[PDB]
């Protein structure tokens, strides 16, 4: 349960942790599964979404700010918003001022600075939603694992979610199998879709389930939903 | 009263700060990282830690810089170091243009530790979490200084933070000891991987990774920059030899 | 320049050699047809080693003047001791910005033990550059001709002096602008030291 | 984080009222007590200071009784350094009425502005309510005299006859029935004599702690002639009352 | 009381945790969404049979194209109803077309997360989140007809057919089975008619109900009281059939 | 409730009990110092306590100039004497920018009395956690000891004591002070009054010190600098040979 | 503590004892002295001090490693299988301290137990994961 | 200055101020109101603890917001006067944008709007009053009664009645009044409101005060030498039946 | 960031009085005691400087002011609050009154003035009452000579004598037979060098009493010669060699 020293974000436990902070951290494990992993030319995204019931639709977990960059979603949907709405005035201030795509790592520094100010003063909360920005400048694919406390670390791969870091193993088995794999998409795109369903617990893959999204330099970013994503099924 | 650790500004019965005190017991639990000042500049080296191999080697990096001659090396919360070093870069760009001159290191002190301290002042701001090894090169020679939270900084002439921060100084005096005039460089670099393999027997449950850096006249004129190729390996199996 | 209001003009001229740097002015503060002081300074101490002197309009160059004083002390009292860089960046800052309200041209030199002595000029629109020596206000467009030729390089105290009365003796004969004491500052060493001419000899060659 | 410091002023109690205001009622009544009477020609406003002593000056003191405008002054019931700051307000609001329409400002307007201020601090700004309660008289040619009275509320209604301070409902009830409709401004100021001596907590009644303000009109028409009663008079009506 | 916009160990903020069980405490109000349009319907509740029929409007319009139910607690909402009518007619203004259902109920459900103290970086007020949820339906010429969830947490959903309110649960269970993708728009009312009656308190008329419809041709269309009582007749010839 | 004793709010026994605990914070770095008043110069002596042999000792110091004619001694914790050094320095430069003459050490001390005052009277602020003793030498009054405190109340003093043992330094001064019936050393050069105050701090309290244990600072007329580590120990050595 | 009103100037008796077994004129030097306090924080400074308790050994919250030879060691009367992969569940346990981990043993093998199971697998021991952590309340998994 | 919020959802989903404030509003001086084919009274009570409170300064419980349409409140007197203040200049700056007297229902909804911005915005406690709106819309007979809670709810009502002992008046306006056959005449919607109030104040036909509202900018305030004369045939009527 | 603390620390106590307000006024009573009388042709103030420290300077400390040349100031709470009190009233006595009218305020709007800003700070949110007891002593050609007891609360009282501090009570209560209707101003200031000789605890002389009188225009320490307008500034304070003379004249 909460305890004397939740109160406010600027509040330092005896231990020295921060309770908001973790809490967010703890709202980023319990939303759904977005495992990604890039290779040398490619970023890969692999969703699966979630439906409150039969007659229900689908969170857009995967949510694009430029044509080489692109989201994902980790919990707290509102918050997305914003974190995606900044991102996409710094992109489009890279343009329209130095005609430079934002780079990656740049992007994730700035997404950090932003989650900052809100558990560095009062009256802020920690933004509970979860980035995995991937892209492609001119340096190479990259990707990132954006987190409420401000840590961002860039990764091959990674699976943020319910029991979604259960399927860390997967990547981590066959890490040195696709980052060799250069130009080709569809079996890297086969590889996220194999790793997201070791994630599964109680239901399978479905055409409205799975929510797929690929970047690269003959590719930009492209979302795949619907009957565009049974192919991979 | 109880509580007196619940709020920043309040002064406990004897007179010490409570959050400041939790706040550096926070920064304890951070990647050791050390720091140099041999004759010439100053020689950083930090041990971030690698995680599951899904992390992507030489890439993560935690050797901030400053315009050109002044280094950031931090540990504990990173993203507080992060914001740390943003606000003294722009103090250093807004120095540089209205003084067009390059800021001196005892100056970046003042401003960084006055920017520390400001946080620690009032009952609405967190103070900050992360202590730095900031140092680098000016006009009257090199300077290394350690920042802690409470605000207080002081001219080290070699100082580590971290989980094997107690490891670390004690072959820091060795080393200072073994050399009274003075230290080069390239041996100083050298002595810091030493230094950061010692420290990180503590942590060798985990797999390590070290990134070294350093600021000086005699090389880098001035200018600071990573370690790349052959420097880095021969470093790296030099410290490897005496284990 | 508004209408009216007081200005000084007249020259300034600062000379660098081995020692340090003579910086020279003189006396005379003409507003408009009249003369109103004829014994005024145009020296300002911005610090002990750094050295200013005053052309434009007179109360935009004091404002100026002790803007770039108070920064100067801060800078000394804070972070260090200052330079002639620094000097001229505070007053090019100041002048930058307000530069349709403030105009004036500004020439400052200091002397230091590692540089050795510098001048630095601001001319009306704000710019820095460094010479050896530099000349401003309206009485100095008569002596173009002279101290260009009669110029040299590490020179010594007294050779510097005999340059700066015999190319300000042309300014204050040839402009009525310019006149009253010619005012002298010997940037050294040993020490700053304030030399004082009088309007009976320089004109007797 | 600033909260457990904060008293939460303007906040509802279970039950349903505001607790700042209902002990600013408690603090009003352990302040002196005042009286006001309504006559047909004029109204009397009497106050008994409270504190008193022997080097207490009495040649130019007035704290319970304030002027406002020429024709309309108050009484003061509570603390004297919150209601300094009302009055003030009022003085300026009066005289920019007089500003707007060149004409003397009826009672009600400055009554409500008061009362506005009052209730502005009672709704937001979490700051407390002033502790004071005024007693509002005044002359124009829209009702004639007025007689109002103001709470740290911010209410205000009219009445012929009230007393707010210390023993109020002694005062109210010993008034009530020497109250008819027609007394002139001498019964209802040695009515107003009366219910002081009866409801003082010393012995006897000395003209030092006694503050008199009267509304007369009498040749002059239009113009009502306002005068703080002076100690000198002040103990001339101790003898008529025959208290002396 | 402690923290206003503070986490909790569950990870769920406060009040929005509060807000998305107050609405429960409200009205019923159940849409259905066909290819031939979109029903609406509430639930009165006259607290005395003293009110008026007309005087209560939980279903608002905001465009002739798009309009919404109402639940929970109302007063909000005008909030809600006056910023989602600015939004549309400026959208209207500037694009020179309807703006988009989805759209639009995004503009809306950002505003549901606004609470906070001190806002820092723009000038932005709010004590608390909205505690009412909104059925936002319309027709759109990409998609066609949507029925959407205006929930006060910030997120929205799109649904085939939804009960929020005291029946949220009971009359929501009844909807997964009597929903199919060939629903008319006359059976769609009559089974909003019959959920309804199962869910009812009172007997249900003219006075105690109030429904509405959204069409491509015909637009957001308020029913009168004469067509919701032969509505009531045809629901209790249909109920005795056998 | 019990929220007194956090804010600057008063108490049962009508006291300020958050200022109270701000001074037993002066005392964390048990540094004794004191200053004494020459017939035309001030000097004060500070000990120099180097913990850990890493310090550089030229960069630690207690002792801040304030101006070219202002000098100041700060006990209490770092950090926020830098604090107070840096608003000293910068009100220093407004009232020389404003009035055009350099000001005097009371007008300085009462300016930064006032500061801490409404650092006091302010909730949402804390009071300073240093005491700053202000020594200049006047023309227009004559050679000045000023000693502020946390709340504010600052005096002109014939001469200073501070540290844990504040108290015995200022018997063991009030003794000579009363003997010779003088409200100032009658020593002329500012070479014996550094004898003389190095000499009683020595026997106040029962130390011997070294070039590097203490901290000299001294105000001559129009002139404030601080004495190198070869200066204290000529003077030292001056005082063995004397006694 | 100084006290005028009342105190527990009983409990200090003990404690001033124990103070001067430890050290004082009796030592005899052969009985070492263990105490595994929680709290360090509230302990008198005289009890803190050295020639009595010297070594203050610091347990710190088990490192990644840690928690994984945790939970082999705590499953091994269980009848495990041999597909638990023990270095994702020690991943798994962010901050667990110590009987954090045996509790999701216990917790495990009691989800195993309920659902038929007659031995445990990495999903059951997931689930007893989700069971101990702060997700004690679980369900309602509206808006993520 | 004060940004902390006051208003804050409780555990069950109420709103603890507004909550508050309904039983502040329960502790008010009860006031009722009835409509008739052309004819709406407000009819209220004043307090009766405290006498020798005149009646031509005394600030009248219904109070005039415009010539066309009338407000009469219930509960907190302090904060209620502020509401009349907003809708007063509201009404005269509708006058200025749209060129059109206002309406009921524009005026009862900015009425309800602006104690919702107060239980909305931060550092504000909710208003403790609940108001009643009567009035005729401009070239319209027909009379229309509003009641605006301190929650923000405004609804229509033929009769109703806020303040103390409200459900006593309700339910005798449930059975002596009927919705579909509302009174004909002013002299019967005066007699219902009269009866109405002794229900609950039981003597104090001194402070029993009632404003009668008729179409075409007619607001007249009936004074006690007729209330008394209703009164006398109304006593007259009940005992002997 | 700016200032959280928005609400008043003020709060009233169910009892009906302020908690602040009575809380400095035992904070006044304890402390220095000083006193003021008022004579016919001229108002005495007087107060004890505690020398803290017998290394410091009582000279440097300025226990009484000049708010005005004809209006000075003594108190007896805390000297920090006091000063900024002082330096906060003649910025606003010279901004209401010289800037707009040219001369110097008269006692009674002064004082009302300076308790302005003392009711403010019990009213404003995020600040703590003035912890000091003002005892304002003046004159002026309309109403003569007046002094101005002020206290935390902000109120203000017109006294003929007066005293605040620890010997308050002793004081207040052994001035009623010392007083009369017709004073001199030697005879008040033996007056009060009587009165604060049995409050005094520490050492009695010249330095330990801080005295300052109200008198008429004394043109000596005017600073210039040549306007009959003006003759000079009625607030002098005596130093310890003018005071050790009337003090063996007990």
């Amino acid at each position: 349960f909460r305890n004397n020293y939740d109160g406010d974000t600027v509040t330092f436990s005896p231990t020295g942790r921060l309770f908001q902070v973790e809490y967010a951290l703890e709202a980023i494990k319990q939303g759904s599964v977005t495992v990604g992993l890039r290779s040398n030319t490619h970023a890969v995204l692999v969703a699966l979404k979630r439906n409150a019931d039969e007659l229900s639709s689908y969170q857009k977990k995967i949510i694009k700010c430029d044509e080489h960059m692109g989201l994902s979603l980790a919990g707290l949907a509102p918050d997305a918003r914003v974190l995606s709405n900044y991102l996409r005035q710094q992109c489009n201030y890279s343009s329209l001022v130095f005609n430079r795509k934002l780079a990656v790592e740049r992007a994730g520094h700035l997404l950090c600075d932003k989650a900052q100010k809100n558990t560095q003063s009062y009256g802020g909360r920690p933004y509970g939603v979860g980035l995995l920005i991937i892209g492609y400048d001119k340096s190479g694919a990259h990707l990132l694992e954006f987190q409420p406390s401000g840590n961002v670390t860039e990764l091959y791969g990674t699976a943020i979610g319910a029991r979604s870091q259960g399927a860390k193993t997967y990547l981590e088995r066959t890490l040195d199998t696709f980052i060799k794999i250069d130009g080709n998409p569809d079996e890297l795109i086969k590889a996220g879709v194999e790793a997201i369903s070791q994630s599964l617990r109680d239901e399978s893959l479905t055409v409205d389930n799975l929510s797929i999204a690929i970047v690269g330099k003959d590719t930009p970013f492209t979302i795949y939903d619907g009957e565009a994503v049974a192919k991979y099924i | 009263g109880t509580g007196y650790d619940l709020s920043n500004s309040v002064f406990s019965p004897d007179g010490r700060n409570f959050q400041v005190e939790y706040a550096v017991k926070a920064v304890e639990n951070g990647t050791t990282s050390i720091g140099i000042k041999c004759n010439d500049g100053v020689v950083f080296a930090v041990e971030k830690l690698i995680t599951s191999k899904l992390l992507v080697p030489q890439k993560n990096v935690k050797i901030q810089v400053v315009d050109r001659h002044i280094g950031c090396v931090y540990s504990g919360l990173i993203p507080d170091g992060r914001h740390l070093v943003n606000r003294g870069r722009e103090e250093a760009a807004s120095f540089k243009k209205l003084y067009k001159t390059p800021i001196p290191i005892p100056a970046f002190a003042d401003r960084l530790g006055q920017y520390v301290q400001a946080h620690t002042l009032y009952n609405s701001v967190r103070p900050f979490g992360v202590s730095t090894i900031f140092g680098g090169v000016d006009k009257n020679g090199a300077h290394l200084y350690m920042l802690e939270p409470s605000g207080s900084y002081w001219g080290y002439k070699g100082a580590a933070t971290g989980k094997g921060r107690q490891s670390a100084k004690a072959e820091l005096e060795k080393l200072v000891d073994h050399h009274p005039e003075g230290l080069s460089a390239r041996e100083a670099v050298k002595q810091a991987a030493k230094i950061i393999y010692l420290a990180h027997e503590d942590n060798k449950e985990k797999d390590f990774e070290l990134e070294i850096s350093w600021c000086s006249l005699s090389e880098t004129n001035g200018l600071h920059k990573f370690v790349k190729g052959d420097l880095l390996q021969e470093a790296i199996d030099f410290a490897q030899k005496e284990i | 320049l508004k209408k009216g209001e007081v200005s000084l003009g007249t020259s300034i001229m600062a000379v660098t050699f081995k020692d340090g740097v003579i910086l020279g002015a003189d006396s005379r503060t003409t507003t408009g047809a009249y003369i109103a002081n004829r014994v005024t300074d145009k020296l300002t101490r911005v610090h002990d080693k750094i050295w200013c002197c005053r052309s434009g309009s007179a109360a935009d160059t004091q404002a100026i003047a002790d803007i770039v004083q108070y920064h100067l002390e801060l800078y000394t009292s804070q972070y260090g001791t200052p330079s002639t860089e620094t000097a001229a960046s505070v007053f090019k800052e100041l002048c930058y910005e307000n530069k349709d309200n403030l105009t004036a041209g500004i020439i400052v030199a200091g002397y230091d033990d590692k540089n050795k002595g510098e001048v630095y000029t601001i001319p009306l629109g704000g710019s820095v550059h460094k010479l050896p020596y530099a000349i401003a206000g309206s009485g100095s467009t008569f002596i173009y001709g002279y101290c260009d030729k009669n110029f040299r390089e590490n020179m010594s105290k007294e050779e510097t002096v005999d340059f700066i009365k015999h190319s300000l003796s042309q300014a204050i004969k040839w402009d009525g602008s310019s006149g009253g004491v010619i005012r002298m500052v010997v940037l050294t060493a040993a020490g700053v030291e304030r030399l004082i001419f009088y309007p009976d000899e320089y004109e007797q060659l | 984080g600033s909260r457990r410091y904060d008293s939460r002023t303007t906040i509802f109690s279970p039950e349903g009222r505001l607790y700042q205001v209902e002990y600013a009622l408690e603090s009003i009544s352990h302040a002196g007590t005042a009286i006001g009477i309504m006559a047909s020609d004029g109204i009397v406003l009497a106050a008994e200071r409270k504190v008193t002593s022997t080097l207490l000056e009495q040649d130019t003191s007035t704290e319970k009784l304030y002027k406002l405008n020429d024709k309309i002054a108050v009484a003061v019931a509570g603390l004297t350094a919150d209601a300094e700051i009302l009055i003030n307000t009022a003085r300026i609001h009066a005289q920019n009425y007089l500003k707007t329409y060149n004409e003397d400002i009826p009672v009600e307007i400055l009554v409500r502005r008061l009362s506005d201020i009052k209730q502005g601090y009672t709704q937001h700004g979490g700051l407390r309510p002033f502790g004071v309660s005024f007693i509002y008289a005044g002359y124009d040619d829209r009702y004639g005299y007025q007689l109002y009275t103001s709470n740290p509320s911010g209410n205000y209604t009219g009445w012929k006859a009230i007393s707010v301070g210390a023993n109020t409902s002694a005062a109210q009830t010993l008034l009530q029935m020497d109250y008819k409709d027609d007394m002139k401004v001498d019964d209802a100021i040695e009515l107003a004599l009366k219910t002081l001596s009866k409801t003082t907590d010393s012995s006897a009644l000395t003209y030092d702690r006694l503050e008199f303000a009267t509304i007369r009109k009498g040749a002059n028409d239009g113009e009502v002639y306002q005068k703080i009663f002076k100690p000198q008079e002040i103990k001339d009506i101790l003898v008529k009352t025959g208290i002396t | 009381d402690r923290g206003v916009s503070t986490f909790s160990p569950e990870g769920r903020l406060f009040q929005v945790e509060y807000s998305l069980e107050a609405i429960k405490l409200g009205s019923t109000a159940i849409g259905i969404a066909t290819k031939e349009g979109v029903v609406l319907g509430v639930e009165k509740r006259a607290t005395s049979p003293l009110l008026e029929s007309d005087s209560i409007e939980k279903i608002v319009e905001i465009d002739r194209h798009i309009g919404c139910a109402m639940s929970g607690l109302t007063a909000d909402a005008r909030s809600m109803i006056e910023h989602a009518r600015t939004a549309a007619v400026t959208h209207n203004l500037y694009y020179d077309e309807d703006i988009n259902v989805e759209s639009l109920t995004q503009s809306v459900c950002d505003l549901a997360l606004r609470f906070g103290e001190g806002a820092s970086g723009e000038e932005r007020l709010m004590s608390r989140p909205f505690g009412v949820a909104l059925l936002i339906a319309g027709h759109d010429a990409d998609d066609g007809y949507q029925l959407f969830h205006a929930e006060p947490s910030g997120t929205f959903y799109r649904y085939n057919a939804k009960a929020i309110g005291s029946g949220s649960e009971g009359a929501q269970a009844e909807l997964l089975n009597e929903w199919h993708s060939s629903l008319t728009l006359k059976e769609a009312e009559l089974l909003v008619l019959k959920i309804l009656k199962q869910v009812m308190e009172e007997k249900l008329d003219e006075n105690n109900a109030q429904l509405s419809c959204i069409t491509k041709q015909d637009g957001f269309k308020i029913y009168d009281n004469e067509k919701t009582a032969e509505l009531i007749k045809e629901l209790k010839e249909k109920e005795a059939a056998e | 409730a019990g929220y007194d004793r956090h804010i600057t709010i008063f108490s049962p026994e009508g006291r300020l009990y958050q200022v109270e605990y701000a001074f037993k914070a002066t005392n964390q770095t048990n540094i004794n110092s004191l200053a004494v008043r020459g017939k035309d110069c001030t000097v004060v002596i500070s000990q120099k306590k180097v913990p850990d042999k890493l310090l550089d000792p030229t960069t630690v110091s207690y002792i801040f100039c304030i101006s070219r004619t202002i000098g100041m001694v700060v006990n209490g914790p770092i950090p926020d004497a830098r604090n107070a050094a840096l608003r000293a320095k910068a009100e220093a430069a407004e009232f020389r920018y404003k009035y055009g003459y350099d000001m005097p050490c009371d007008v300085l001390a009462k300016r930064m009395a006032n500061l801490s005052q409404i650092y006091t009277q302010r909730a949402y602020m804390r009071p300073l956690g240093v005491i700053l003793t202000f020594v200049s030498v006047d023309e227009e009054l004559g050679p000045s000891i000023y000693k502020t405190d946390p709340a504010g109340y600052y005096v002109g003093y014939k001469a200073t004591a501070t540290g844990p043992k504040q108290q015995e330094i200022t018997t063991n001064l009030e003794n000579h002070f009363k003997k010779s019936k003088i409200d100032h050393i009658n020593e002329e050069s500012w070479e014996k009054v550094v004898e003389f105050a190095i000499t009683h701090m020595i026997d106040a309290l029962g130390t011997e010190f070294s070039k590097n244990d203490l901290e000299v600072g001294v105000a001559t007329k129009d002139k404030f600098f601080t004495l190198s580590a070869e200066n204290i120990e000529e003077r030292l050595v001056a005082i063995a040979e004397q006694d | 503590f100084d006290s005028e009103k009342s105190g527990d100037r009983e409990v200090q008796r003990t404690m001033l004892e124990l103070l001067n077994q430890l050290d004082g004129f009796s030592s005899d030097d052969r009985v070492k002295v263990l105490a595994a306090t929680n709290r360090v924080d509230v302990l008198d400074p005289a009890l803190l001090r050295s020639g009595r308790l010297d070594r203050k050994i610091e347990f710190p919250l088990p490192s990644e490693d840690s928690r994984a030879q945790i939970l082999q060691i705590h499953s091994r009367k269980m009848t495990t299988d041999d597909d638990i992969n023990w270095q994702e569940l020690a991943r798994s346990t962010d901050e667990f301290n110590g009987a954090q981990l045996k509790a999701v043993t216990v917790e495990a093998g009691m989800i195993a137990l309920r659902n038929g199971q007659s031995s445990v697998k990495h999903e059951d021991f997931v689930e007893g994961i989700s069971e101990v952590q702060a997700r004690k309340s679980k369900s309602v998994s509206f808006y993520a | 200055g004060y940004d902390r919020a006051l208003s804050i959802f409780s555990p069950d989903g109420h709103i603890f101020q507004v909550e508050y404030a309904l039983e502040a509003v329960k502790r008010g001086t009860c006031a009722v109101g009835v409509k008739g084919k052309n004819c709406v009274v407000l009819g209220c009570e004043r307090r009766s603890t405290l006498k020798l409170q005149d009646t031509r300064i005394t600030p009248s419980k219904v109070s005039k917001i415009d010539s066309h349409v009338v407000l009469s409140f219930s509960g907190l007197n302090a904060d209620s006067r502020i509401l009349i203040e907003k809708a007063r200049v509201e009404a005269q700056s509708h006058r200025l944008t749209l060129e059109d007297p206002v309406t009921v229902e524009y005026l009862t909804r900015y009425v309800a709007g602006v104690q919702q911005r107060y239980t909305q915005s931060g550092g504000v406690r909710p208003f403790g009053v609940s108001t009643l709106i009567a009035g005729f819309d401009p070239r319209d007979d027909e009379p229309k009664l509003y009641q605006t809670e301190p929650s923000g709810i405004y609804s229509s009502w033929s009769a109703q009645t806020i303040g103390r002992n409200s459900k006593t008046v309700r339910e005798f306006l449930e059975k002596n009044y009927d919705r579909k056959e509302p009174p004909a005449t002013v002299e019967e919607c005066v007699k219902l409101t009269v009866r109405s109030l002794l229900e609950v104040v039981q003597t104090g036909a001194k402070n029993i005060e009632i404003t009668v509202v008729k179409p075409d900018s007619d607001i007249v305030a009936l004074s006690s030498e007729e209330i008394n004369q209703y009164v006398t045939q109304i006593e007259q009527e009940k005992q002997e039946q | 960031m700016t200032d959280r603390y928005s609400f008043s620390l003020t709060t009233f106590s169910p009892s009906g009085k302020l908690g602040q307000i009575d809380y400095a006024l035992t904070a006044v009573k304890q402390g220095v005691t000083s006193l003021g009388i008022k004579a016919t042709n001229g108002v005495v103030i007087a107060t004890e400087k505690k020398s803290s420290s017998p290394l410091a300077m009582s000279e440097t400390l300025s226990k009484v002011s000049l708010l005005t040349p004809d209006i000075g100031a003594v108190y007896s709470g805390m000297g920090p609050d006091y000063r900024v009190l002082v330096d906060k009233s003649r910025k606003v006595a010279h901004t209401s009154y010289k800037r707009i009218y040219g001369e110097y305020p008269p006692t009674k709007l002064l004082v009302s003035e300076v308790a302005k800003i003392m009711q403010e700070a019990t009213q404003s949110g995020g600040v703590r009452p003035f912890g000091v007891s003002l005892l304002i002593a003046g004159h002026d050609e309309f109403n003569g000579f007046s002094l101005y007891q002020v206290d935390p609360s902000g109120s203000y009282f017109p006294w003929k004598a007066t005293a605040i501090g620890k010997g308050s009570v002793a004081a207040k209560t052994f001035l009623e037979k010392r007083w009369n209707d017709e004073l001199e101003l030697e005879d008040a200031i033996h007056i009060a060098l009587l009165t604060l000789k049995e409050s005094v605890e520490g050492e009695f002389n010249g330095d330990t009493i801080e005295l300052a009188i109200i008198g008429d225009e004394n043109p000596d320490l005017l600073g210039y010669t040549g306007i009959p307008t003006d003759k000079g500034p009625r607030f002098r304070k005596l130093t310890s060699q003018e005071i050790n003379d009337r003090l063996e004249a007990l």
